[PDB]
DNA sequence: AATCTATCACCGCAAGGGATAAATATCTAACACCGTGCGTGTTGACTATTTTACCTCTGGCGGTGATAATGGTTGCATGTACTAAGGAGGTTGT
DNA sequence: ACAACCTCCTTAGTACATGCAACCATTATCACCGCCAGAGGTAAAATAGTCAACACGCACGGTGTTAGATATTTATCCCTTGCGGTGATAGATT
């Protein structure tokens, strides 16, 4: 539902976005918004797994 | 600026340098799109201006 | 936030005696070629003699 | 008047001329305090400058008409004795 | 909307015919508030609010 | 008095010796134990004066104790630092040497004064061959070069009077035995009976350098120096760091390679050492003086580790970094600063918000500067811990400012004037700039994080002028036209058409009130239909009231604008709808008509009354704000059904590959069409459920259409994407593509759809962010051109002047008389018969009435003076312009016409080479140009009017700018049409009407050209090829030709005036009834005739059309390249001849390259001859035989010779027409007067054609204001003195060689530009704009054309 | 510019809340004493403050080596788009 | 006799505007080591001094007692609240 010219904007208006004090999920969203949370390690995750 | 952003990053794809040109000494062919992208790189996802 | 620049006074190039320019030179700003012709088109010699 | 002020061209017809006259009031008051003949209304140094063409009357040039003619009747007066100056000349 | 932020600033003492160069707080009838704030050697606290 | 101006010649050898103090000798700048900068070196305090303020080396005379004296211990000066700023060094060359910019120059300069070959006059400067010199015991003769092998025995007979030698010392030695007292006098007898051609073009270049010397004071010598100057250490800023390095840099290292190859070079001479090492360092040390000159241009380049060359002293002139335009014509600036633009609603128009951080920042000389002054502070050093603070005392000191102060405001680039204003200080929180809403559409405000700039005005005189000059108040208006851009902005407009629009049920379907509160009493609406019979005013140009009084049809929201409303002008204007289509003229018609603050006040008011009454409009974007089509179904079972047969039909044998293509993406654009007319029922009306008591069938409340219907910001194409189809695209190569977007964004795209739209995306966003530097780097080059038009004079008796037209490009009306004739003034005692037989006599200033009394008698042209009809010397005359058009008045003497001209141009073409390529995703067009229809019961009133009956069947008007009135039952006029001439009526005069009612039509590309009698057809003032050219198609055969006027005639017709004809059973004029005078239909070029001689037809029927996709002030367009050689004015470079003789064409004389045509007059006895390309088409053979110059080939008509053979009023008539309908295409209606202001100034230039006693010589184009010696002397003394007149060079040229040349020197090129003003020594006189930029003085516009007046009366003294 | 009747309400005038200041009682601080120890004084012997003298450091800088060594390096100015100028030379013309 | 003209020769003159962020490296290359300077070192005496001795003598600070202040407690007083009775407002008219 959108042109390239907004498409283009969308991909980098995402990108110059910044940490916030009281930072809130994409509720409306692709799937992701939990790969992303992985693809750099921002959220650490059970490389072997157990109990904490 | 955000995770995001370094994802992304690290996976950014230049058309410059020794195999390709400058933003300057340049026309179309480090600009446009040509078909075979489909399915390998996304025209849009590119900074805005003379950038693009 | 982080770009309030404005400038009364401040550091000059020795090269020239004009004002430095930069944030990060706490400079002063470019009346440029394009900007000298609005005052021109106006006849408003005196606030264009100011900035000379 | 500081609430838009182009009328001041249409008052006269023409635009930088105009700004001559009002510098000639203008240093006039910044150097000088000269008599105004209208109030301010806190149109200050600046814009007391357009007043007087706003009106049109007091920069010097009615200077020129008063203070120049209050010599010029000591002239009138002292005339009688102007003429025994004039003839003192030959 | 609140964003959150980390900066760097830095300073040098050069090689002198001697070898050191001075730091200290001595900036008198200037502006003094913007003195308060600091170690022995010229240097604020890590904790202290500045602005 | 006051330092007039400057001189320029060249650095003497000996006269450096004025200037400067001994050898800068040795490449260091200190001593190992001693900071003190080198003795002898690149830092010579002994050369450049003290080190540390006052100080000299070795000690005994520092700080300010010690001044004006000379140091025993080292032999050093004491003065001042800044002294190493222009005490100048210099360095005694080892040989005579070049200087770059008179070798690596091209024309170069050098060559001009040997006319030998410019090749290998660089070897003899190498010092790589001998030759002659001087003698009078001659055997060989001077400039006979040779090797060096043999000289001998001779010279016991011959040797006390000759000699010949080697190199650069040869070269500047012959420059000694010239004679000026006989050489420049003798140069000249060729003018009288002989003069050549190709060795003109070459030396004509010497004998103006030559005579350009003797003027000026100029000497050969300087082409070959012996001694280089040294630029200042200041200005290359020798000192320390703290970091224990050295400011080293660039134009320091390149003269210590200069130095040790010099130095070589002296003692491999001192020695005398083998000649070898003497030749390798002389080339060496040319090496690195022309590098140090100006580095790269040498065909390399000096370098150091980093890869990088070093930056040469040229770089700081030639090219983009140069002082010129990074130090001068612009430069850093204090009392200033720059932020992020925010919308500031509550800011009256005179008004902006600056935070009080910033506000203390740009007005600190105010307070430390004030504190001192009132005793509000103990000191200046104290005050820190106040004025930092913002403590009270720093407010008085503050509003001291602000109560009366015009802070300076800046959205650059600025390519037109009203990217800066003046305002006046009010203080927030924050870091932004706050930006009152009706100036953000003057400045193009583009609120996504980009910024504006500030400026703070301190002197007495420069608030003075701000708020007379600058402020937004006092420049309302469009400089191109005259509509306000400081105008009621982006959403303000969507609450006034609001408040304007009404509606059924309504909450009020018929109801009144006034009291906002009663949007509190239950039953209220904006939309709500109110009647009332309000007495209204109407001031008349004598001050009076025309009262007047009427029932009225209208809302509450159009009933509370007669609050808003200056009562001075009627009611009955409110009584529409104020979208951005309507609203800017009710402000436009308060300019006209009441007064200026009057206009400011009902500009400003609208802002508020806006903000009120926008958001309660609930207008939105939404899922069900996007309605569709349901009947798209049925047009599917066509669209895609008439393809699905037509790709069997291309495979079963019935169309190739190629016509399929066109034969299926004109169905996809018929597909389009079709949903677009059911899209526009859906979204305008289809309420239907079949009334009574159901079906509302209203002109819907859909926002996308409202819109659209605002002019808010949507149109038709955004519109089709939206509600209906988005249809089809653009490929990267510029055409469209079998593939469409039958979808429209409620149905969706896919993944391919996205994809295919993405690349026309691509392409048009990318030249979105490139083609904008074709338009604003000729922007730059342009006002070097164009600066020196200060409205100066006031008629300058030029007698003549252009007859301008209305545009009527044959077959339409483009523009009425009004628009172009804006404000200009008549040449001519102009009178047309008709109506009301109305006279209008010269020096009249045409403002819009005085076109009204002439449309009413069909006025199609008009003598009128002109911007080029200006004889004025640099500045202007007020008859060639007449009125201003963005302070509104007659023209003040002081504007600046043209800087303003370039503007409003250089903006609108950089601006719309974005705001239409950036929307390449889609692709669409609509129209409604076609028709006229009436909307309430009234009579029918032509007017301006002559009109005809037609066998055929019709009732057809015969006029150019008729009219259609419509009257009430009474006498009232309720509304008026423009008709086109040729336009077909449906309506009598004093007929009747009732509404949703046709009454006249034409052609969606044509008001169509027709007759007003009847008779056999015929042409007049027309040859073909040379007027006109074929087209032909079957079905009965059939016809058509393009008329052809001012790209594309031949020679030998080239000012004929094409004129369709109706005419007798045999010969001639049907004389028009009524006006009984000849039947003949004069037409431009770009018309296409339909009708033939021999052809017989009657009254109200067609001859001609025109292919006319109409622009307009939308669907867009964008584009620029062709407009180039109108503006650089050559030829073609590819001569594709069209023959100047008529029929018998042969070839016969071929030569080896070109082809040789033989030809020969029809009933003559004189053959001639054309060289026609090597290889170029020919579309004729052997019977192929035409008029002179029908498409034989198709090369168009060189503009230069459109001065050449028509002149200066005739060239002017089409460059002022065909780059300002480009513009009116782009409905960005300029008036004439701007593009004048460059065929002005190509005009520049005064061709002369024999040498004289004054101003006078032959192969020369002198700038005008010289030129005119000849009639200041003549008249008065008689003198001698030849044939002059006036040129068409380009920008490329005519700006090269300007008398205002301190300009010039900016323009690029700066090499060509600087030798010349050396050759010319030349001397300014300040006379443009530009120069007095550069030397910092009040520019000679406006409050600086004030001043100028003063110099004015010293060159003028008695 | 004076008159008032007839609004929406402030006055018409009862109640009651907080306040602060009186008196009491607690706190601390200012002092005066005492004791400690340091920087109160001259004298005297020490040893190394400075000077000059002498004997003998560091670093100023001038001077130039020999079994013989004898055709060198140097990499990318730039690929585009224009087009104005000079350069070439044979010749078909001026 | 020269003139420019046909052709592709090469040359080379330019390439719009405002602003912010960053940090300041790579070379090798015998400097030889010989001489001697004023010139480094230091012993013994000038320009003059240390700080330990035994005296000298004083200031300061902490422990103790006293002083009085202050913050509490108490209780008084006034200014304020909220409602009510009915006020001459607001402003239309004289």
């Amino acid at each position: 539902h959108d042109d390239a010219n907004r498409a283009l904007m969308g991909a980098n208006m995402q990108r110059q976005a910044v940490p916030t004090l009281r930072a809130d999920k994409p509720l409306v969203g692709t799937g992701m918004e939990r790969a992303v949370a992985v693809d750099s390690g921002v959220t650490a995750v059970a490389k072997r797994g157990g109990v904490v | 600026n955000n995770p995001l952003s370094e994802i992304t990053h690290k996976r950014r794809i230049s058309a410059l340098g020794p195999g390709g040109l400058t933003r300057e000494r340049a026309g179309f062919e480090v600009r446009d799109v040509h078909p075979t992208h489909y399915g390998r790189v996304c025209p849009i996802e590119t900074p805005e201006g003379p950038n693009i | 936030d982080d770009k309030m620049h404005a400038r009364s006074t401040g550091s000059y190039s020795l090269v020239t005696q004009q004002p430095l320019g930069g944030k990060a030179q706490f400079g002063g700003q470019r009346f440029g070629e394009m900007e000298v012709w609005a005052l021109e088109a106006y006849g408003a010699a005196y606030t264009l003699q100011e900035m000379l | 008047a500081r609430v838009t002020v182009q009328d001041a061209v249409e008052k006269i017809g023409n635009r930088f001329d105009l700004v001559l006259v009002a510098a000639r009031r203008a240093r006039q008051m910044q150097v000088g305090g000269k008599d105004p003949l209208v109030p301010e209304e806190n149109d200050k140094t600046t814009v007391i400058a357009l007043r007087e063409i706003e009106e049109g009357l007091i920069n010097n040039q009615i200077l020129d008409v008063r203070e120049r003619q209050e010599q010029q009747e000591q002239e009138a007066a002292e005339l009688q004795a102007v003429t025994a100056i004039a003839e003192g000349r030959r | 909307f609140t964003t959150i932020h980390i900066q760097e600033l830095a300073c040098v003492s050069r090689d002198t015919k001697l070898g050191p160069e001075e730091i200290t707080a001595d900036i008198p009838n200037v502006g003094e508030a913007a003195l308060s704030k600091l170690d022995e050697s010229g240097i604020v606290y890590i904790g202290a609010e500045v602005t | 008095e006051e330092f007039d101006a400057i001189k320029i010649a060249l650095a003497s050898p000996d006269m450096i010796r004025s200037w400067s103090f001994g050898e800068v000798k040795k490449p260091e700048t200190i001593n190992y134990r001693t900071f003190k900068p080198e003795r002898d070196g690149l830092f010579c305090a002994r050369i450049f004066g003290p080190v540390k303020d006052y100080e000299c080396l070795c000690g005994k005379y520092k700080r300010l104790k010690h001044r004006g004296v000379i140091c025993e211990k080292c032999g050093v000066e004491v003065t001042q630092t800044k002294v190493r700023r222009e005490r100048m060094g210099h360095i005694e060359l080892a040989s005579p040497t070049a200087h770059i910019w008179f070798l690596k120059s091209l024309p170069s300069r050098i060559g001009l004064l040997l006319d030998m070959p410019l090749r290998d006059i660089e070897r003899v400067l190498y010092f790589e061959s001998y030759v002659v010199i001087e003698g009078g015991m001659t055997n060989l003769e001077r400039q006979q070069i040779l090797t060096e092998e043999q000289y001998l025995d001779a010279l016991e007979e011959f040797g006390d009077e000759f000699d010949a030698k080697m190199g650069a010392e040869a070269i500047q030695a012959l420059l000694k035995s010239m004679d000026l007292e006989q050489e420049c006098e003798q140069l000249r007898e060729e003018l009288n009976e002989t003069n050549s051609e190709t060795k003109r073009k070459k030396l004509t270049k010497r004998i103006k350098l030559l005579e350009a010397f003797v003027q000026s004071g100029n000497k050969p010598e300087w082409m070959i120096l012996t001694v280089l100057p040294v630029l200042p250490p200041d200005l290359r800023p020798l000192v320390p760091l703290d970091g224990g390095r050295f400011a080293t840099s660039d134009l320091n290292d390149l003269y210590r390679r200069v130095i040790n190859r010099n130095n070589r070079l002296k003692r491999l001479l001192d020695l005398a050492a083998p000649d070898i090492i003497v030749r390798n360092e002389k080339r060496m040390l040319q090496e690195a003086v022309d590098a140090l000159l100006d580095n790269g241009r040498r065909g390399r380049a000096i370098t150091g580790s980093n890869k990088r060359p070093l930056k040469s002293l040229a770089d700081m002139i030639k090219g983009k970094q140069g002082r010129f335009r990074q130090n001068l014509l612009g430069k850093r600036v204090d009392y200033s600063g720059r932020s992020v633009i925010t919308v500031g609603p509550y800011l009256r128009l005179h008004q902006c918000g600056l935070p009080k951080k910033m506000a203390l920042e740009l007005f600190k000389p105010f307070i430390y500067g004030k504190l001192e002054l009132r005793g509000l502070a103990t000191t200046i050093k104290a005050a820190k811990k106040m004025v930092e603070r913002e403590e009270a005392v720093v407010w008085d000191i503050l509003d001291e400012v602000i109560r009366e102060h015009p802070v300076l405001l800046n959205r650059a680039p600025t390519l037109h004037r009203l990217g800066i204003q003046a305002f006046e200080p009010v203080l927030i929180e924050g870091k932004a700039i706050q930006l009152h809403p009706l100036v953000c559409a003057a400045y193009n405000a583009d609120f996504d994080g980009d910024q504006m700039a500030v400026h703070v005005p301190l002197t007495l005189e420069a608030q003075l002028e701000a708020r007379a000059l600058m402020m937004s108040t006092n420049n309302i208006l469009s400089p191109a036209n005259g509509e306000p851009i400081i105008v009621p902005s982006q959403d303000v407009v969507l609450g006034l058409y609001y408040m304007t629009r009404d509606c059924v049920n309504a909450k009020g379907m018929v109801l009144t009130g006034p009291a906002e509160r009663l949007y509190r009493s239950g039953l209220a609406s904006l939309h709500a239909r109110v009647k009332v019979r309000i007495t209204e005013y109407e001031k008349d140009a004598n001050g009076e009231l025309v009262a007047k009084t009427s029932l009225k049809d209208t809302t509450v929201g159009r009933a509370i604008l007669w609050m808003i409303v200056p009562k001075g002008l009627p009611y009955s204007i409110v009584n529409q709808a104020l979208g951005k289509k309507a609203i800017s003229k009710m402000l436009n018609t308060c300019y006209r008509i009441l007064g200026l603050k009057p206009t400011v006040i009902f500009a400003d008011q609208i802002m508020y009354t806006g903000f009120a009454y926008a958001a309660r409009s609930g207008a939105s974007v939404g899922i069900d704000d996007m309605v569709i089509p349901e009947k798209k179904h049925e047009i599917i079972s066509e669209a895609e059904a008439e393809v699905a047969e037509i790709q069997e039909q291309f495979q079963s044998g019935l169309v190739t590959a190629g016509e399929r293509y066109n034969k299926v993406i004109d169905i996809w654009a018929a597909a389009n069409d079709r949903v677009s007319k059911a899209m526009m029922d859906n979204l305008q009306t289809e309420t239907v459920i079949n009334r009574d008591g159901q079906e509302e069938k209203q002109v819907s409340f859909n926002s996308i259409y409202m819109m659209a219907d605002s002019g808010a910001r949507g149109s038709a194409a955004q519109i089709r994407q939206l509600a209906g189809m988005r249809g089809l695209m653009a490929k990267p190569d510029g055409s469209i593509i079998e593939t469409p977007i039958t979808a429209n964004f409620r149905e969706g795209l896919n993944v391919l759809q996205y994809f295919i739209s993405t690349h026309g995306a691509r392409k048009g966003l990318a030249d979105t962010a490139l083609k904008t530097a074709n338009s604003g780097y000729l922007t730059r080059r342009l006002v070097d051109v164009a600066q020196d038009l200060v409205v100066t004079e006031d008629d300058c008796g030029t007698h003549e002047g252009i007859m301008m037209t209305p545009v009527i490009e044959g077959g339409d009306v483009k523009e009425p008389l009004r628009d172009r004739v804006l404000g200009r003034v008549t040449a001519e005692d102009v009178l047309k018969p008709g109506t009301a037989d109305i006279l209008v006599p010269r020096n009249t200033l045409l403002h819009e009435q005085w076109c009204d009394l002439l449309e009413e008698n069909s006025v199609d042209a008009v003598k009128v003076r002109s911007v080029v009809s200006c004889d004025t010397d640099f500045g202007v005359c007020a008859h060639c312009y007449g009125r201003d058009l963005a302070r509104g008045h007659i023209i003040n003497k002081g504007e600046a016409i043209g800087v303003i001209a370039a503007q409003s141009i250089g903006e609108p073409g950089t601006q719309l080479t974005m705001r239409t390529f950036h929307i390449g995703g889609a692709a669409s067009r609509a129209a409604a140009e076609s028709s006229i229809q009436v909307k309430n019961k009234g009579s029918i009133k032509l007017s301006n009017v002559k009109s005809v009956v037609n066998s055929s069947g019709k009732l057809v008007i015969t006029s150019r700018n008729t009219e259609l009135k419509l009257i009430d039952e009474f006498g009232r006029t309720k509304e008026s049409y423009k008709v086109p001439y040729g336009a077909v009526l449906a309506k009598g005069d004093g007929e009747q009407v009732a509404g949703g009612e046709t009454v006249a039509n034409w052609d969606p590309h044509t008001m169509p050209v027709i007759t007003e009698v009847s008779g056999f057809v015929r042409f007049t003032d027309m040859i073909d090829g040379q007027t006109i050219t074929r087209q032909t198609d079957e079905l009965t055969g059939l016809s058509s030709l393009v008329v052809l006027d001012s790209a594309e005639r031949t020679a030998g017709g080239k000012d004929l005036r094409p004129a369709l004809k109706i005419v007798d059973a045999q010969g001639n004029d049907v004389l028009i009834p009524g006006t009984d005078m000849p039947a003949q239909y004069f037409l431009p070029g770009k018309a296409i005739v339909q009708l033939e001689d021999g052809v017989q037809i009657s009254s109200g029927d067609t001859l001609a059309r025109i292919p006319q996709e109409s622009g307009g002030t939308k669907d867009i367009t964008g584009g620029l390249p062709r407009v180039a050689d109108l503006f650089e004015a050559r030829r073609p470079k590819e001569p594709a001849i069209l023959a100047e003789i008529s029929g018998i064409v042969s070839f016969g004389k071929e030569t080896k390259g070109k082809r040789r045509l033989v030809i020969t007059p029809v009933d003559g006895s004189d053959p001639y001859e054309e060289m026609i390309p090597k290889w170029r088409q020919l579309n004729v053979f052997e019977g192929e035989r035409v008029e002179r110059g029908d498409v034989i080939s198709d090369g168009p008509e060189a503009p230069h010779d459109i001065l050449r053979l028509r002149g200066v009023h005739a060239v002017t008539r089409y460059i002022v027409n065909e780059v300002q309908d480009v513009y009116r295409l782009q409905g960005v209606k300029i008036n004439d007067k701007h593009i004048e202001v460059i065929v002005r100034q190509m005009l520049r230039k005064a061709t002369i054609v024999n040498a004289g006693s004054s101003d006078f010589l032959e192969g020369e184009q002198v700038e005008y204001s010289r030129v005119k010696i000849a009639n200041r002397e003549l008249e008065a003394n008689g003198k001698v003195g030849a044939t002059y007149s006036r040129d068409l060079l380009g920008i490329t040229k005519a700006s090269l060689a300007t008398e205002s040349f301190i300009s010039a020197a900016s323009f690029q090129e700066t090499t060509r530009v600087l030798t010349e003003a050396a050759v010319a020594g030349k001397r300014d006189e300040l006379r443009g704009l530009k120069e007095n930029v550069i030397v910092g003085r009040l520019i000679p516009a406006g409050t600086g054309y004030a001043y100028h007046q003063d110099r004015m009366r010293r060159r003028a003294a008695g």
